[PDB]
RNA sequence: UUGGGCUGUUCGCCCAUUAAAGUGGUACGCGAGCUGGGUUCAGAACGUCGUGAGACAGUUCGGUCUCUAUCUACUGCGGGCG
RNA sequence: AUGGAUAAUAAUCGGGCAUAAGCAUAUUACCGAAGCUAUGGAUUUGCAAGUUUGCAAGUGGUAGGGGAGCAUUCUAACAGGGUUGAAGGUUUUUCGUAAGGAGGGCUGGACUGGUUAGAAAAGAAAAUGUAGGCAUAAGUAACGAUAAUGCGGGCGAGAAACCCGCACACCGAAAAACUAAGGUUUCCACAGCUAUGCUAAUCAGCUGUGGGUUAGUCUGGUCCUAAGGCGAACCCGAAAGGGA
RNA sequence: GAAAAGAACCGUGAAUAACGGAGUGAAAUAGAUCCUGAAACCAUACGCUUACAAGCGGUCGGAGCCCUUUCGUGGGGUGACG
């Protein structure tokens, strides 16, 4: 029974589990769109969201925030310096999920988690 | 009877456009898993089930249809293609020579491996 | 855990080699029974030394 | 346990019969023609279409 | 000389197998069920042929019932009267009659009654 | 239609309660459900018998409990057809 | 007819059910077996005609006893068949009490076989029988320490596992370095993904081609000896041989 | 295979994996797993049946529906039901 967690494990310890959402925030912040599963996009979206949210107001304590999150400078000033400047005055969601087929290996569902202040050339309607 | 007189009159494969795939190194019950997705449907809906099955027994059968096609284009020089409207008439998945091999087991014994092969055969036909 | 057969190639030519087996009264019919029966490899004596 | 029985090519086909595939959604798209994956993006020649746009230009 | 009586081996194996032709599962091509199949089919067609004698005569005594009980009478007092007044004909006849004719039964019975 | 002390115990005696602490069957129900405490494995010792090797319905310490559920039988959930 | 207690999975005239369809006596018709009879056929003894017929009595059968035969392989004589299609394999028709015989279609492409007589490696359904092939359990157990992976580029038809880079994690009196025993080319480079790798692989301790080991001082011999071995001479023992 | 005459060449395919053609032959369903090549075993097409019905799966009766026919109280296949 797990009638109400909201929390997707992903098959890891909570250790690991953390690092690997901590490593890809670093990916999708240089690299404005990266290739992951389905269900590791849907976490990623749910850890990386936040962090775009904080990043709208440079201060030294909200840097120092983001920073205990993505543990690497270069992450911290590439979502500080353009990233927050791209964005704007967003509502919400920073990001979008696009299923781009299965994989070779082991048949798993890919996605293509991009972020949206970057991606000049669909809109979705 | 006159062997040449029987093989002349077997002969009619003129007609009849095939291929065959022999030494497949799977399995046949994974691939008459496949087989039975595309046993009579036509030549473009075949043709897009194997494309996108999630099965790895088909990125060898979807081009086994194509080849049986070009063979079916070779025969029939004389008309195009779309008019005719191919599909496909007979699919059969036939079993193949089979490696062995052992695997040892717990205490001291040893196990049999097969490694099983395949053989497919196509027939278009068409529908004019 | 420890087996049987734990290699020494002078242990193995001190007990089973040529030199062993010529020494011997009933140890030098062994060589003609082989010889007899046509074995291609005689005594341990014939795997070839390191080169 | 042990079958005591050898089953019956009768009773191993009837029993094969859930272990059928099962086709894909195969969607077309009016826009270049490509067949895709229904709710799933395809590349058609060096970019990727999903909903009559196109997502990345890769050409 | 070295004798072996390979080809009619089979040849002799093949004449009692054809005749388990319609068996359920391997009682029609594996060899040692088929033979167990076979003689135990001769066994039941020895007997059912006995049988068939006596499951056809009450047929016939079930439709001469029923064709007598028509006229008010029974199987029973219609054979008495019928054996005691020399007519001689057996239930198969007598059967057909009721079944087919209905007026020559009842002239049959009109006679002897 | 109870919980404990003693015993491997069934049984039995005792302690404190309860309306009551029933008699039995189901391979003395149930080990492809569990434990191996007792009993019949190999070690050792005591009493007794046998000259001896050895034995005891005599006692004591220690001592490997194998198997991926085919058919039927159950507990749940689905597809097809009518 | 009535009362005289009953056993543990749901029960009983076999059941429906019957106030007669229960019980007692008497009568008639009918049903009822591979019993008897009617028809057809086969066979064993005994009696006659002959060279098969007629009559009488029979004809369940284990251990066991007797008599007539079939197929298979080969041989001796006479007489044959076959590339205008032999043996063999697959279907079909017909004949005989049966073992079996003969004919036709299809595949097959070189041997085969009638009559009489003879010989035997002369017939499988079972021996927890032997060898090979193939099923079932079943697409089930499992894929071999719960130290861990994520992303971006490269070759490539094809990348969760290959190469590069940035991150994460593990060992660190070790999972680090040398090297003995042992293995005996597994070492290095390039081509390959057939078999091998418990998955795929563009990768490899795998496959095929070209290379790789340099000593006056290191380890052994040319130097020495222990335990032990051999051992002229010598002492024993049928022989081989033992002691030294 | 009598003799390599052992498949030049073209197309699909990434592919000298496989196949379809084209040439050799009397034969390629004689293609190197190569003479003929059966049985177990694994599949496809066609004809008849099968989702209210309990057990050595057969035997004796018996409609209906498909092929053949010397035309039939002829043959073959499946067979509801007893």
């Amino acid at each position: 029974m797990r009638h109400g967690k909201k929390i997707n494990h992903l098959s890891r310890q909570t250790g690991h589990r953390k690092a690997m959402l901590a490593n890809m925030a670093c990916s999708l912040i240089e690299h404005k769109r990266i290739n992951t599963t389905v269900a590791k996009a849907k976490a990623l979206k749910q850890f990386v969201e936040p962090l775009i949210t904080k990043s709208k107001e440079d201060t030294t304590h909200n840097r120092r925030i983001v920073f205990a999150y993505l543990r690497s400078k270069y992450a911290v000033t590439d979502l500080f310096r353009d990233v927050a400047a791209k964005v704007g005055d967003r509502p919400g969601g920073y990001t979008r999920i696009i299923k781009v087929g299965n994989r070779l290996g082991d048949n798993a569902d890919m996605a293509m988690i991009e972020l949206v202040d970057f991606n000049e050339l669909y809109n979705g309607g | 009877r006159k062997r040449e007189t029987a093989d002349a009159r077997k002969e009619a494969n003129k007609s009849i456009a095939f291929a065959k795939l022999n030494n497949c190194p799977t399995s046949p019950r994974k691939m008459r898993l496949v087989a039975d997705l595309v046993r009579g449907q036509k030549v473009e809906r075949a043709l897009n089930i194997l494309r996108f099955s999630s099965k790895e027994a088909s990125r060898k059968l979807e081009k086994l249809l194509l080849s049986a096609i070009n063979n079916w284009e070779q025969k029939n020089s004389e008309g195009n293609l779309e008019e005719a409207g191919l599909f496909v008439k007979e699919i059969r998945v036939d079993g193949g020579m089979m490696l062995k091999r052992l695997r040892p087991a717990p205490q001291g014994r040893a196990h049999r491996i097969r490694k099983r092969s395949n053989h497919v055969t196509i027939v278009l036909g068409a529908i004019n | 855990s420890k087996r049987t057969f734990q290699p020494s190639k002078r242990k193995r030519r001190n007990k089973h080699g040529f030199m062993d087996r010529m020494a011997s009264a009933n140890g030098r019919k062994v060589l003609a029974r082989r010889r007899a029966k046509g074995r291609h490899k005689l005594t341990v004596s014939s795997e070839p030394r390191h080169k | 346990a042990h079958p005591k029985r050898k089953t019956s090519k009768t009773r191993r086909d009837k029993r094969r019969t859930h272990y059928k595939a099962t086709v894909a959604q195969i969607a077309t798209c009016p826009i270049t023609g490509e067949a895709h994956l229904y709710h799933r993006a395809y590349w058609h020649e060096g970019k990727m279409y999903y909903r009559g746009q196109v997502v990345i230009d890769k050409s | 000389p070295r004798s072996v009586n390979s080809v009619a081996k089979r040849a002799r194996r093949k004449k009692i197998m054809k005749q388990a032709k319609g068996f359920f599962g391997r009682r029609k091509n594996v060899w040692t069920v088929a033979k167990n199949a076979v003689e135990k089919a001769m066994s039941y067609a020895y007997r059912d042929r006995k049988q068939n004698k006596r499951n056809f005569r009450s047929l016939w005594i079930q439709r001469i019932n029923a064709g007598a009980r028509l006229e008010g009478m029974s199987y029973s007092q219609f054979m008495g009267k019928v054996k005691a007044n020399g007519i001689e004909l057996n239930r198969k006849v007598l059967a057909d009659l009721a079944m087919n004719h209905p007026e020559a039964f009842k002239a049959i019975l009109n006679k002897v009654k």
